């Protein structure tokens, strides 16, 4: 079946360049346009440019100001996008999508890749610091703040996954080159602190796991 | 370029009831060959955009009959006869009639429910973070509806915006509420020069903000 | 239409 395969993520420093790939399969690669679409975290979709793999003809969005370069490798059925002089405003998800042919425009956007997350940061791989959130009613809200790591993802569970109701794990946000996330859990006051509550944080990129028991504050 | 305006930035829908969204273009989308290249896409949370309708009214393979696209010229509409849970997400219109190709801003479909005030919890910096030279104050705003909310941070009575990191969850699977995390990060230096720290929750469920506070001298 | 010659 028609598929477009994209790497999950690319990490790049400010001022450097990044190169992303889209490996096509299931159809005649050289007959259909390939388009690249950018999406900033909370925003909509934007066309960056497209390339016709038959010839290598390219179209670019003016707003990049000749920083994007699109290419194809017909021998591997792979389309490439390169972006130069990255700043934080290029941090986004970049989607491979398949256009039409030179004769019919109907198939435009009929197939998409899973997208490549591009995070621009000066940081190298950095493990998280995990901070407990204990209260300075029938319900009590506890939390654990996960700061200063790079890159994504970290996963958070409570009591090794046994505590899953009333849990809010908020999406990570990149700021000053490092990610920050938090997670809250609400449990009955009867059960804490008489029964322990521990947040489990895993950061595969740095081969790190942290357990933080939430103990009442003083 | 061709401006595509999506009406209803957010549409609160009810399962089993209809829904209708519109896309208006600043130019006629009728191409010289008689066709109109207007597509509708749905991006479910965490997913790539997926095409539902091409050629203003044509359904893609597998798209249920409940979806109907219509319109002509500059005015187009997507309709769902009875909304199902799998229809929630952000809907984008797209035009390929005029170069460059353009996307609409998007219309989000979310579940309508009764208003609910946020549950607000504030947390001072943990002692572990203070030994590292940082100081983050965390404010959770949990299980409110509708989704629009604003958080104000005050330090000894003065508003602070500088250093605030916000994060929001997707609509809850089970109770249809929204949750928000706000984190004010200072240096330990700055943090120990002030006494009073406050997050203020402004929400449509009340006319007075919800105020959670603590004094460093405690 | 985009992509057509």
């Amino acid at each position: 079946q028609v598929q477009l395969q994209q790497p999950g993520a690319e990490f790049v420093k400010p001022g450097a360049s990044v190169r992303m790939s889209c490996k096509a399969s299931g159809y005649t690669f050289t007959s259909y346009w390939i388009a690249w679409v950018k999406q900033r975290p909370g925003q909509g979709l934007e066309w960056i440019g497209d390339i016709y793999p038959g010839s290598g003809y390219t179209n670019y969005n003016g707003k990049l100001k000749n920083r994007a370069t699109l290419t194809v490798d017909t021998s591997s059925n792979t389309a490439y996008m390169q972006l130069s002089s990255l700043t934080s405003e290029d941090s986004a998800v970049y989607y491979c999508t398949r256009g039409g042919t030179t004769f019919v425009a109907e198939p435009w956007l009929a197939y998409w890749g899973q997208g490549t997350l591009v995070a621009v940061s000066a940081a190298s791989t950095t493990p998280p610091s995990v901070y407990p959130l204990a209260p300075g009613n029938s319900m009590v809200t506890l939390g654990c703040l996960v700061k200063g790591y790079f890159p994504e993802p970290v996963t958070v569970t409570w009591n090794s996954g046994s505590l899953s109701s009333g849990v809010h794990t908020f999406p990570a946000v990149l700021q000053s080159d490092l990610y920050t996330l938090s997670s809250s859990v609400t449990v009955p006051s009867s059960t804490w602190p008489s029964e322990t509550v521990t947040c489990n944080v895993a950061h595969p990129a740095s081969s790190t796991k942290v357990d933080k028991k939430i103990v009442p504050r003083d | 370029d061709v401006v595509m305006t999506q009406t209803a930035l957010t549409l609160s829908v009810t399962i089993g009831q209809p829904a209708s969204i519109s896309c208006k273009s600043s130019q006629s989308l009728l191409d010289s060959d008689g066709k109109t290249y207007l597509n509708w896409l749905l991006q479910r949370p965490g997913q790539s955009p997926k095409r539902l309708i091409y050629l203003v009214s044509k359904l893609d393979s597998g798209v249920p009959d409940r979806f109907t696209g219509s319109g002509s010229g500059t005015d187009f509409t997507l309709k769902i006869s009875r909304v199902e849970a799998e229809d929630l997400g952000v809907y984008y219109c797209w035009q390929g009639t005029h170069f460059p190709q353009t996307f609409g801003g998007g219309t989000r479909l979310e579940i309508k429910r009764t208003d609910a005030a946020p549950t607000v919890s504030i947390f001072p910096p943990s002692s572990e973070q203070l030994t590292s030279g940082g100081a983050s104050v965390v404010c959770f705003l949990n299980n409110f509806y509708p989704k629009d909310i604003n958080v104000k941070w005050k330090i000894d009575g003065s508003e602070r915006q500088n250093g605030v990191l916000n994060s929001w969850t997707d609509q809850d699977s089970k109770d249809s509420t929204y949750s928000m995390s706000s984190t004010l990060t200072l240096t330990k230096d700055e943090y120990e020069r002030h006494n009073s720290y406050t997050c203020e929750a402004t929400h449509k469920t009340s006319t007075s903000p919800i105020v959670k506070s603590f004094n460093r001298n405690e | 239409a985009v992509g057509l010659g």
